[PDB]
């Protein structure tokens, strides 16, 4: 090996010259997805990959003096497909505007080009173009190449459309897309799914783009792109709670290895990574290459080609003849470079030998897939890995895998030590086990296990008279008007000040969309038109719901939001935190509990987050601040002055619902006048609203702000009747319930939103908080509509349980919160015994917090067992791996489960799902979704269960008819009748009550009763021989 | 410490160029249009408008000693090559009429002088107007040759290179074609007659006196990169200058367009 | 503002007189484990503030502070000390 | 992009401020001569001269979104530090003389109110000058107080700490103690004899409130480096404060320097 | 190993505070060189290892959040002997410029001072003060903890003295000295050898020092110091 490195990069310049810089399109500067058969599509994911490719032979052209202008022949090869891929969306500014503000699949911005034009080539219904990975790794990629020193922006309008791209970046962890291979999932029926492959990238993508000049060091103030923390940290959060699956239909795909490592390495944690790793190596890996996923039809022999989507049924038949693609053994090589660990390079360079195809000039190919022949597929499905299978990609034929070419050069280059890890990754991606100190990335100064940030902590009295009385109680509460360089702004005040960022009138984008900014963005310390700003976070605003009124929710919403900042802010300066108190929190006896939790918080722990307590000046010094210059690089210093936070300076209802509702005279006005509670008035101007128009006038004006008023007097003075019809009969929304239901369907536990007994609506995927508004109070429910004001309740709450107690919330594939109002409301008909129990509706906030905690524990306590089954029952709570079980129970049975007139077949279950699949979870509710009364539905989970223990350990009996739960159920009932008929002889007939009283486990327990049911139907079969276990008799 | 009045008075010839000519710079592509009346770009127009940018940005990295002096001085620079290079784009997207013109000179295989502002795209057809104008594709060979010697990187490619040739194949024969010339009219009778008008011959032989042995990705470049430019043609146009001077063309006794050659 | 005042009792039996007279007050063990001392003693304390032996600084000399001092709440060694003011 | 308009009134001070205060800045010691005949630097004269380096530095930070305003912002701030910590270099070279004045409230016990400008050393002996100005002194702890609260970082260890501490102790008896006064001069005969003056008196109320419950290491700071203030002193001075106001003393009618506390 | 890493910082905090920051001098910031003795001897290279100790410690402390002020205490300890170093050595910038024009034995900035008055203590005759392991060893420290974040060098006449301190460190290549050991050879003759460990250390001087803005990131063009090419080269 005596060959000059002019030598060696003179072999990879050829294999790029030739094989992928020979096709670079020279007009848009492109790179097409097919080499030959003049077809003009260009994808924007791969065209990116092939540009890197040339940069990373670029930067292995860095080390040559005498490079004989190669290096910015392949330098500049990068920066013309990232300009020609800037320039494509550009040409789509219309919709990035869309997509800004209404993420949907028909407004994003476009995955497939003219490679000789730059036209759109495919509509959205031809193809489907929401494909956040292309747009994030484009964002991921464009820092990485301008850190090395490529200039590829080069004016501020593409600044504001570069940041205007994060804006719709940063809406990827609730908008569904159809992923890298532009199919959606493994059905392939257009429907969009939350990727972790494509949620990672703009993780990543935020993360190096936050703070980036875009001009590289020819950059001032004027060309950073700023992020929102918030937007990236939902992102990160949902990337976490995807994983170690890709998507709902994914259990494993290949493609998350781009997530986990280049061109993302998007996961921090790494023993995440590893568990994501292996279920990509296990699952995915063959002689060939890696398969894209499980039961993948991608130019398979068992597809239609002119069909554009798959039959439901047709996906068991891509099941062990899916293509292997020998480009993701390209990705584990460079894997093995970054990490240190030289063997991954070795051994999948021996994977990649067998697999690469040559030019006639030697140079070689990277196939894109290989497929097994349909002669061969009976075979590949009966013993996979056995059969061999044909390139797509060969060489000779006109065809090459560019794609797979750039990493193809790539990972040569990282094995051949060419290019060092350090300069192919310049804004670190991949930073080794000494993780600490990276902005936005995982690693603060303690690093990636320690987590004891110090948070701090201001407080700010909305009035004088407040400071004095707190500081009479020991608290000591600066001001608003004491610091005048310090100006205090509402999270609603930010955001006008960020409607000026990325504004561009000559392409028509608006800037950042009007949305609230949450707990990290609120944490910064900001300067705007030379003024200091300290925001107050959301969770003391007073408009978005009523719930923030109440001094105990108040006293959990600063807990898990410090618990938030903790554990989520991993920024190098200490994050800001103000408190806010106003009047209504100290008057009565809410005194009490805001006072205690200020006292913890001068003591210097508060939730287990250790808090900083200071005047705002001393806390504001030194700390990395947060510059606004947008708002002045447009010349707007006389933009105006943003108002800052300014110091001030009991019966039951004795009106029933029905009394007065079927009460046919409008003499009802003159009873508003006559009653005088205030829940009352809530509803008389509510009808009024409805009956004789929106804004009528009466006696103090227009009824519209009478309900606002009313609202505004009922929360204040907690009478919380009145301010739940007056937050229903107007129709309000907390901007936190949108993302609330993201948040929970995105940890597979799927939404509905409808009253018990009334029309629910199922929420599959997530919708935007236009949508959800009209389901929330219109088309759902109509009989009541402060049903909906109790049901945006727990929303927030289930968001607070499910952060703060992940595993309270296990075992239910669904949160129907309409049935959590039946099961809320039907407890305290048991608290309250033989007396008229307390109405839900007139509960503050955190005795409805308290209450849905009391139920939702774990280990229901002193409830007789009947109490335990109808609060279980009704909670739709199931074993953890009930779900598993009867996939088993589902297995070995011939005839299937019939549960209340439901039938849960063998076929096409079996072959159309996994035991672990999320869909099959949804047919088995669907199969007891019929069973109206709750206990009955436990009593049949445990028979589900109780079968289940029983087949699993006893593999020999198997069901020979259909199993009817129902009867399975009953015939327990009866032999369990005779028993304590035997004992005392109960006269009641016909009733489960003695059944569910009765313990699953103990002398005689419920389950006891269930197995002999089972017992004797499974006995009633043939007993298999196995041949595993030879029978002595 | 401070910035020099220089830098002062620079900005103000910044702002002014801001709110005369570069806040129409079309952010797609770069192009400028003519008017809020006539919305498509020319190209003559657009490598000439450009040049206040170019002189904004070379006194702005004199005295580039400070990030924010040194950002301006990178957006001007790069608006400039940012048009440049759209113009580049609307040029490619018309190869096949490079090469028709290259070996057949017609009027109808020639490169439009105007492209649509927005989508760098022809608005109108071959024949809807009059586009062989070998001085407007002259500047912009002329100007590219001065911004890769001044250091300003516009081409990124090989295949650059390769159009870039051709396009010198393009103004090779401009001594020897007729244009409708710097006016888009021909001769004086605004008949659609194109004539041998001398600001076209000329600015074609500065052209390919500017692109010779002119390596195109600048010092960073090699061999595969020089731009090749027979002097054979460019003293022909010399000499065909030489007799129309002081007229500018046959029909003309003379023009002012004329200083935009001697 | 207004002022707080512990009236105390050194032992039970001048406690019990207080009580004959209608009165409310704890004794030095009562008070336990907040402990309380005379301003003397806080003079004391106080010496060892900012005291630094290579420097050949050994804190502020014996100063009489007056109710200023005896009424501000203070924790030394984690236990919470009470000064009794010195016009006593 | 451009620089703001207060940005150039504000560069305007900063020649100003150049030219008068910071140009006699001492290198060695970041002391301040009083004039070029009196080449000695008083501990007074410094810390308020130094003021106008405090407010165009804290002006600039206020605009400190470009690297040359963030250097001139930091050139202030760390001119004031380097004042302050030379005067702390030339109170802490003198350590014995603050331990003898806490127990003996002498006049022959007090620092130098002069200090050699040029080595953090003693121009004249503790007799040749009337040295006690427990104004001097008492300024100094304020702006100490007040740069610490506004983020500059002066005192740099514990050892410090102490010191600043223990001259808080030296500075807490200044209402049971005669001093020359802001004019060291002392009474009105000027005749050597010390008097309690109003302004050296309320300049140590203030030194003794605004430094009470102060992290000497600014934000970034522990327990270690809290300096603790007893009201009662604070307050004796208040109530002699307005015993003895509007008056400046018990032979003064009424002084200018008043002014200084009012 | 169950041991928080607070108890196995602390462990070294307390090393530091007891055994080396104990004798830092208020005055200077100065370590001197012997304990005990009343000895006023202060030696730059051996303050210069102290304040790196200290720094070495803040550095450590930096991963910690709730620090209790320990990160600023040992930085700005580390700080305050950088600065009383730069303090004793613009003392003698009139020995800095006549080194300048004309390096000699009898002409180069003092290695020791007093450690209570930061004054020269021990004349040219009594030791030998030309150690260019002193000047260059502050250069290499000051720019490896303005890196790390430690703000030193505060007005722009630091930055020309430190520039000038450059200039000097620049002719070492011919200028012999008695090296780190103060005895310039094995003979003990009082004669002046070039020395391969102070040549290094100006070396490394003089890379890191190199373009260097003395003001961190809180700095412009007129905090940058420049070095001569060829000098270094030399
Ligand atoms: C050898 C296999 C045989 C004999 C199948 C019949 C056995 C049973 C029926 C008993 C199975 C029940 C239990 C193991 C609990």
């Amino acid at each position: 090996d005596n060959e000059t490195l002019w030598d060696k990069l003179d072999h990879y310049y050829r294999i790029v010259k030739s094989t992928l810089l020979l096709y670079q399109s020279p007009t848009t500067g492109l790179f097409p997805t097919k080499t030959c058969g003049g077809d003009q599509k260009a994808k924007i994911q791969d065209s990116l990959y092939c540009a890197a490719g040339a940069w990373a032979l670029a930067l292995a052209y860095r080390r040559i003096d005498d490079d004989k202008g190669r290096t910015h022949e392949l330098e500049h090869s990068a920066i013309k497909c990232m300009r020609g891929i800037l320039y494509c969306y550009m040409r789509q500014a219309d919709k990035v505007q869309q997509f800004k503000q209404d993420p949907r699949p028909t407004t994003c911005l476009h995955s497939v080009f003219n490679v000789h034009t730059g036209d759109e080539l495919l509509s959205y219904e031809e193809y489907g173009h929401l494909q956040i990975n292309a747009v994030s790794l484009y964002l991921l990629y464009l820092v990485e190449m301008i850190s090395s020193g490529l200039q590829i922006i080069y004016n501020t309008d593409e600044v504001s459309f570069i940041q205007n791209l994060v804006f719709c970046v940063e809406r990827v962890y609730r908008v569904p897309d159809f992923g890298v291979w532009e199919r959606g999932s493994k059905y392939n029926n257009g429907s969009t799914e939350l990727h972790s492959s494509s949620v990672g990238l703009a993780k990543a993508a935020l993360e190096a783009i936050n703070g980036f000049n875009l001009f590289g060091n020819q950059g001032c103030s004027w060309s950073v792109i700023f992020v929102d923390l918030d937007a990236h940290n939902r992102n990160r959060q949902t990337l976490c709670s995807l994983l170690p699956r890709e998507s709902r239909s994914h259990n494993t795909d290949a493609a998350l290895l781009p997530c986990i490592s280049y061109p993302a390495f998007a996961l921090d944690d790494e023993v995440l990574f590893s568990q994501t790793l292996d279920k990509v190596v296990r699952k995915l890996k063959g002689k060939y290459g890696f398969k894209r996923f499980l039961r993948d039809g991608y130019r398979t022999s068992l597809e239609d080609p002119n069909r554009c989507y798959y039959k439901p049924a047709e996906i068991k038949l891509f099941d062990g003849i899916e293509c292997e693609f020998p480009i993701f053994f390209l990705y584990m090589m460079i894997d093995g470079v970054f990490r240190g660990n030289p063997k991954q390079v070795q051994e999948y360079q021996d994977l990649l030998t067998p697999v690469l195809h040559h030019t006639t000039e030697g140079y070689p190919v990277v196939p894109k897939y290989y497929y097994v022949p349909a002669d061969f597929v009976e075979y590949e499905k009966n013993n996979p890995g056995s059969q061999k299978r044909f390139p797509s990609n060969c060489g000779r034929d006109g065809k090459l895998f560019l794609w797979g070419q750039a990493l193809y050069i790539i990972a040569k280059l990282l094995a051949d030590e060419l290019i060092s890890p350090k300069d192919i990754d310049p804004v670190q991606r991949y930073v080794p086990l000494k993780d600490q100190r990276n902005v936005s990335m995982r690693f603060s100064n303690q690093g990636p296990l320690e987590n004891d940030l110090v948070v701090h902590v201001a407080l700010i009295a909305e009035s004088q008279r407040l400071q004095v009385f707190l500081n009479t109680y020991g608290i000591q509460t600066q001001t608003p008007q004491q610091v005048e360089p310090i100006q205090i702004w509402p999270q609603q005040e930010l955001v006008k000040a960020y409607l000026q960022l990325g504004i561009n009138e000559k392409l028509g984008l608006s800037g950042r969309p009007d949305r609230p900014i949450g707990c990290l963005g609120t944490s910064k310390i900001y300067r705007i038109l030379g003024k200091t700003v300290v925001c107050y976070p959301i969770i003391f605003d007073l408009s978005d719901f009523y719930m923030s009124q109440d001094v105990f929710l108040l006293i959990d919403d600063i807990k898990n939001a410090l618990q938030f900042i903790k554990q989520y802010w991993k920024m190098h300066g200490r994050p800001l935190f103000l408190v806010l108190i106003r009047e209504d929190n100290i008057r009565g006896s809410r005194f009490n509990p805001i006072l205690d939790m200020l006292a913890a918080l001068k003591k210097g722990i508060i939730g287990g987050v250790k808090v900083h307590v200071d005047r705002l000046q001393t806390l504001i010094s030194g700390a990395v601040v947060e510059q606004l210059d947008f708002l002045r690089i447009s010349d707007t210093e006389e933009l105006p002055e943003f108002k800052s936070f300014e110091e001030l300076e009991g019966q039951q209802p004795d009106v029933n619902i029905s009394e007065w509702k079927d009460k046919p005279t409008h003499e009802i006005l003159q009873k508003l006048n006559d009653c005088s509670c205030l829940a009352s008035q809530a509803i008389l101007l509510g009808i009024l609203l409805k009956r004789e128009g929106p804004n009528f006038i009466t006696k103090e004006g227009t009824v519209s702000d009478h309900i606002e008023r009313v609202y505004r007097r009922a929360g204040s003075q907690k009478l919380w009747l009145a301010v739940r019809y007056g937050a229903a009969f107007t129709q309000k929304f907390s901007s936190s319930i949108a993302p609330h239901i993201t948040t929970f369907l995105v940890h597979g536990k799927q939404v509905t939103l409808g009253a018990f007994g009334h029309e629910e609506e199922v929420i599959s995927n997530p919708l935007s908080p236009r949508v959800i508004q009209n389901i929330i109070y219109y088309k759902c429910n109509t009989h009541d509509e402060r049903e909906a004001v109790i049901q945006q309740e727990l929303v927030i709450h289930i968001g607070w349980i499910i952060s703060n107690n992940p595993e309270l919330f296990s075992g239910m594939l669904k949160i129907r919160i309409g049935w959590i109002i039946h099961a809320m409301e039907y407890e305290l008909q048991i608290r309250g015994g033989d007396k008229p129990a307390l109405d839900l509706y007139q509960l503050s906030p955190s005795e409805v917090k308290q209450l849905l905690l009391d139920i939702l524990q774990p280990q229901q306590n002193g409830r007789c067992w009947l109490n335990r089954r109808q609060i279980d029952g009704s909670l739709n709570r199931t074993p953890t791996g009930f779900y598993d079980r009867v996939w088993q129970i589902l297995e070995r049975t011939p005839n299937g489960i019939i549960v209340a007139g439901k039938h849960l077949p063998q076929q096409p279950t079996l072959s159309d799902m996994t035991m672990y699949e999320m869909n099959f979870s949804l047919l088995v509710e669907d199969t007891l979704g019929n069973i109206d009364q709750p206990q009955y539905r436990q009593i049949v989970v445990e028979l589900l269960m109780v079968v289940s223990i029983v087949l699993e350990r006893n593999p020999e009996l198997e069901f020979q008819d259909k199993v009817d739960l129902d009867r399975l159920v009953k015939e327990a009932f009866n032999e369990f009748q005779k028993d304590q008929s035997r004992l005392k002889e109960i006269e009641k007939q016909d009733d489960m009550t003695s059944f569910y009283n009765t313990p699953p486990l103990g002398k005689r327990g419920t389950c006891s009763y269930l197995t002999k049911a089972v017992m004797n139907l499974l006995l009633e079969g043939e007993v298999k021989p196995n041949n595993d276990d030879p029978c002595l008799i | 410490r401070s910035r020099s009045n220089s830098g002062v008075r620079l900005d103000g010839y910044a702002r002014l160029v801001q709110q005369t000519i570069l806040c129409h710079q079309n952010p797609v592509t770069g192009l400028l249009p003519a008017s809020y009346d006539q919305k498509d770009a020319w190209v003559r127009d657009n490598v000439y408008s450009i040049l206040a940018v170019w002189g904004l940005g070379l006194a702005y990295r004199k005295n580039a000693d400070r990030d924010e002096d040194k950002a301006k001085a990178y957006e001007l620079e790069q608006s400039v090559v940012k048009l440049m290079r759209g113009l580049l784009h609307c040029m490619i997207r018309q190869v096949d009429k490079v090469e028709s013109f290259k070996y057949s000179q017609s009027t109808k295989d020639s490169l439009h002088a105007k492209y649509n502002t927005k989508t760098c795209a022809t608005v109108v057809g071959d024949d809807q107007w009059g586009h062989l104008q070998l001085d407007a594709t002259s500047v912009y060979l002329l100007f590219l040759a001065q911004m890769t010697a001044s250091g300003l990187h516009i081409i990124h490619s090989l295949d650059e290179v390769n159009f870039i040739q051709n396009l010198v194949f393009y103004i090779e024969a401009a001594y020897k074609t007729a244009d409708f010339g710097i006016w888009e009219r021909g001769d004086k009778t605004n008949q659609g007659i194109s004539e041998l008008n001398a600001s076209s011959v000329g600015m074609a032989k500065a052209a390919l006196e500017a692109l010779d042995e002119l390596d195109l990705f600048g010092v960073k470049g090699g061999p595969q990169s020089v731009i090749h430019v027979l002097a054979d043609e460019v003293q022909h146009c010399q000499s065909i200058l030489n007799s129309l001077l002081p007229r500018a063309s046959t029909s003309k006794e003379v023009d002012a367009s004329l200083l935009s050659v001697v | 503002v207004v002022v707080q005042v512990s009236i105390l009792a050194e032992t039970e039996e001048i406690k019990t007189i207080l009580k004959d007279k209608g009165i409310y007050v704890e004794t030095i063990a009562e008070v336990y484990p907040i402990r309380v001392q005379p301003a003397r003693i806080l003079s004391h304390i106080y010496s060892s503030l900012g005291c630094n032996n290579r420097m050949k600084l050994s804190g502020r000399p014996y100063r009489h502070m007056g109710v200023l001092g005896t009424s501000k709440l203070y924790d030394i060694r984690k236990t919470i000390f009470t000064f009794t003011p010195q016009f006593i």
